[PDB]
């Protein structure tokens, strides 16, 4: 009847004492909502793992044999065989199921968890904010009565039929909810994102057209992209909570994660999140809904009667409440409290600390840093004959996470020091020099490039003493830099540099790029040409012509970090360019009418469009020819209607899903019978890589 | 896997421009 206790839903006096919020936690509530959110959730889990977790790429991800490079979170875990992974994930296709359905919870909820971890702790570079939440949503789940309502356990067992469910389950689900969209808002408080950085390009998309209709391009990359997110996230927190303020706080979060599904490839996230908007609305919303069909419909759909009483919830006369009762009571208060914490644990776990905070996967600070990358070198130097020698960027490796990730680069080094040693390479001495730049900054190095990985320090709760400091203090130069890119022409390119005192650069630009040139912006450098050892030293605004294939260094020598820039021209595919444009002129020349002279003997086949019964075509005509049937074909690409792109598309998921569930059998098959020859494998393999059609 | 002296010092080289979220699902398949 209190005002203040009608929109919270409960009395102050009922937090007085522990046995009064015992009996708060346990209020009877209709099992409803739940029901619908478990289907959804184990419905598009089973549609998710033939598709992001991989068991479609599976055979190629953990092959036997081959040597690559793993980054799990400890170095204890290893993959098991290629079958038994199968097996695994068959475990946990089963256990979706068992969710999606309701037959035997409690063993389908384990069934599902403990492999998704195994998997997602197998892994570090595959850790989005969605894998995360949904491994968070299986462990809460796993506790809750959600079986009571439209499940096939209510009809095995009766005493689990239209029953009620403690309310704590409820409050555990709206928690997190709620944490996702608070945290992601407060995370989105950055510098870069209320200025707009983050997201920059955006704006172009197509979905944003009517916006433009009242404002500019910039305020809609601005206003709606940015601000209207963080505005969003907050209130999208808020609002779903109160009765008043639903319907408005429903439209936007729906309109917000459609909008994103479509901009993003993020994969299940947005729909998981549309199914958990509801859990905000009234317990008994399915039932009522259920309520308003015709009779002959509601001998299929589920009961309409009041639940009964359950032994799992405390009811008002009085009960003392026994144990299981207290149990959630704590459960869901720790479990808030540590989600509200863990975001905010990097300054324990300074190891994995970076320009950055902490690994990606459990921050909530969605889309808020893009990365640039602009080269990679790895060098060895052997330990018995002391040559030197360079290694391929990204070799050994199936991601590209090793880059901005101190602890991920230990293990890197670690397997390249197992890995060398079948090569010759005896005792590597591994450098690493990696360049990198976050939301349009200077590109500057994030390694001491000098420092040996292999045989480093790195422990989990310290600083890493080889992580170079992000110079924010060029910060503001960003706004100069866009004017000093906009200002070039449709040939040139630009790359900007900034460098750390007593470093240097050593560059060898390719023979393609005649007229390349540098230009110093801040601090004092000296560029060395080791052609005739001759090093000049250049002062703010003075501007140099480097070689064409030859090597150049760039010593910087001021006290304070320097920054200048190269700007290059492509001089081979600018006369390329030309000439071609030449040939198509005249082609089109001779097409029309005009230049009635006879053709040349090298242009017959252009106008033939096929090499038969001649000389074979020059690497002008072939590069012509390779550009007209590019364009062709992306002109045919254009000129598709809707219905062949749907069905090319249904075509392709198709395909997905019967791969994974061929190989899946094919692995069974070989864990329990056993193995058969090899000309049955290689025809099973290749039956099980077939086209749909 | 062992690259040239003047292969691994090429700054100014081609890269495939384009920015980083790590929240999206790599692609998997190809042509
Ligand atoms: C000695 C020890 C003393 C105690 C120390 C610990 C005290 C902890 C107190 C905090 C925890 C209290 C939990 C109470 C449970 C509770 O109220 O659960 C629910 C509330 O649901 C939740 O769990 C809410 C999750 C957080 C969502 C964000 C709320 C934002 C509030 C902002 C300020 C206003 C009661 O709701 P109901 O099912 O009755 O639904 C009716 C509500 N409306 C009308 C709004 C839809
Ligand atoms: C009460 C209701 C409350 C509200 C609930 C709201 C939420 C409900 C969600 C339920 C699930 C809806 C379907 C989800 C589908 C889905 O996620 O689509 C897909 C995944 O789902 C699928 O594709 C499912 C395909 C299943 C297989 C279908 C095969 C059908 C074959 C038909 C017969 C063909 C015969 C032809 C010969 C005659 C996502 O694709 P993507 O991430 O690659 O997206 C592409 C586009 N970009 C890159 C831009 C993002
Ligand atoms: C990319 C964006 C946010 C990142 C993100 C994502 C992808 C999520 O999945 C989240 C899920 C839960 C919690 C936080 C998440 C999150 O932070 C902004 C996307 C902007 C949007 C597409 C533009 C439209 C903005 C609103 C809806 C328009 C309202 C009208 C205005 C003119 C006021
Ligand atoms: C050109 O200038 C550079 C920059 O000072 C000279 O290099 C340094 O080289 C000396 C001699 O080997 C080293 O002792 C210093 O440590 C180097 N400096 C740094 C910061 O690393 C280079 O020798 C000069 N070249 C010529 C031909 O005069
Ligand atoms: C400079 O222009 C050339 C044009 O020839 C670009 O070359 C393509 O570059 C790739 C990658 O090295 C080669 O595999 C192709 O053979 C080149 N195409 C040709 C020869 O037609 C080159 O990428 C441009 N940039 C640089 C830095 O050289
Ligand atoms: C004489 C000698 O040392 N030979 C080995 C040889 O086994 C291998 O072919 C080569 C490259 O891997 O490494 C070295």
């Amino acid at each position: 009847d209190s005002r203040i206790g009608k929109l919270l839903g409960f009395e102050w006096t009922d937090l007085s004492s522990w046995r009064r919020l015992v009996t708060l936690l346990n209020r009877p509530t209709d099992p409803a909502s739940l029901a619908v959110f478990r289907f959804l959730f184990g419905f598009l889990m089973v549609l998710d793992i033939p598709q992001e977790r991989g068991l479609s790429s599976l055979d190629r991800k953990y092959l036997d044999g081959l040597d690559v490079c793993r980054f799990p979170l400890l170095d204890a875990l290893r993959p098991l065989p290629l079958d038994w992974m199968y097996l695994v994930y068959t475990i946990m296709f089963l256990g979706a199921l068992g969710m999606m359905l309701g037959l035997c919870y409690r063993i389908s909820c384990v069934l599902f968890l403990l492999p998704y971890w195994y998997v997602f702790l197998l892994d570090k570079t595959s850790w989005n904010n969605h894998s995360y939440l949904y491994g968070l949503l299986a462990f809460q789940l796993t506790f809750m009565d959600a079986n009571h309502y439209w499940s096939v356990d209510g009809l095995l067992n009766a005493h689990r039929r239209n029953a009620h469910v403690p309310l704590w389950n409820y409050a555990v689900l709206r928690g997190q909810i709620f944490i996702v969209y608070f945290i992601a808002g407060v995370k989105k408080l950055d510098a870069d994102w209320v200025e707009g950085y983050s997201m920059e390009y955006l704006s172009r998309h197509w979905l944003f057209s009517p916006f433009k209709l009242l404002l500019s391009e910039e305020l809609t990359s601005l206003l709606v992209v940015h601000w209207g997110g963080l505005l969003l996230d907050l209130s999208a927190g808020f609002l779903l909570f109160f009765d008043v303020s639903r319907s408005i706080g429903l439209f936007f979060v729906s309109y917000f994660h459609c909008m994103n599904s479509q901009l993003f490839s993020i994969g299940m996230f947005s729909y998981v999140m549309l199914a958990s908007s509801p859990l905000f609305c009234s317990p008994e919303w399915p039932r009522k809904l259920v309520s308003y069909c015709p009779r002959r419909l509601q001998q299929l759909l589920p009961l309409k009667a009041a639940p009964q009483p359950s032994v799992s919830c405390v009811y008002k006369r009085g009960q003392k409440p026994g144990l299981r009762h207290q149990l959630g009571a704590a459960f869901t208060l720790l479990y808030l409290l540590e989600q509200l914490f863990l975001p905010y644990s990097h300054f324990l776990t300074q190891g994995y600390n970076n320009w950055t905070n902490g690994l990606y996967g459990y921050s909530w600070d969605m889309m808020v840093h893009s990365r640039s990358h602009q080269h990679v070198k790895i060098t060895y130097r052997d330990g018995r004959t002391g040559e030197l020698g360079y290694l391929n960027p990204g070799v050994f490796t199936q991601s590209r996470r090793w880059k901005d990730h101190a602890d991920m680069l230990k293990q890197y080094a670690t397997c390249l020091s197992r890995l060398l040693p079948k090569y010759n390479v005896t005792e590597p001495q591994i450098y690493f020099d990696i360049w990198v730049s976050i939301n349009d900054r200077f590109q500057q190095r994030i390694f001491d490039p000098r420092v040996d990985i292999v045989q480093a320090a790195w422990s989990p709760f310290q600083r890493t003493s080889w992580v170079q400091p992000l110079l924010m203090d060029l910060s503001p130069w960003r706004a100069k830099l866009q004017e000093i890119k906009s200002s070039l022409d449709n040939h040139t390119e630009v790359v900007f540099i900034a460098d750390f005192p007593g470093l240097h650069l050593e560059n060898f630009v390719s023979e393609d790029l005649g007229n390349t040139s540098i230009q110093l912006l801040q601090g004092e450098v000296t560029v060395e040409l080791v052609a005739e050892q001759k090093n000049q030293t250049l002062r703010e605004g003075e501007k140099m012509q480097l070689p064409a294939g030859e090597y150049h260094k760039v010593y910087t020598t001021s006290p304070s970090p320097s920054c200048y820039m190269y700007v290059y021209v492509n001089t081979t595919e600018l006369a390329l360019e030309q000439d071609l444009a030449y040939l198509q002129e005249l082609k089109e020349k001779v097409e029309n009418g005009s230049e009635t002279g006879p053709l040349p003997p090298e242009l017959q086949p252009l106008l033939e469009g096929e090499v038969k019964g001649g000389p074979e075509p020059t690497p002008l005509v072939q590069t012509f020819l390779r550009r007209q049937q590019r364009l062709q074909e992306i002109e045919r690409r254009r000129n598709t209607p809707f219905h062949e792109r749907f069905f090319r598309f249904l075509l392709r998921k198709l395909y997905v899903f019967r791969r994974s569930f061929l190989m899946t059998c094919i692995s069974l098959r070989n864990l329990i019978l056993g193995r058969p020859s090899l000309e049955q494998l290689a025809q099973e393999v290749t039956y099980a890589n077939l086209r749909p059609f | 896997l062992f690259i040239r002296r003047e292969q691994a010092n090429n700054i100014l080289a081609r890269v495939t421009r384009a920015n980083s979220f790590l929240e999206e699902m790599k692609k998997g398949h190809l042509e």
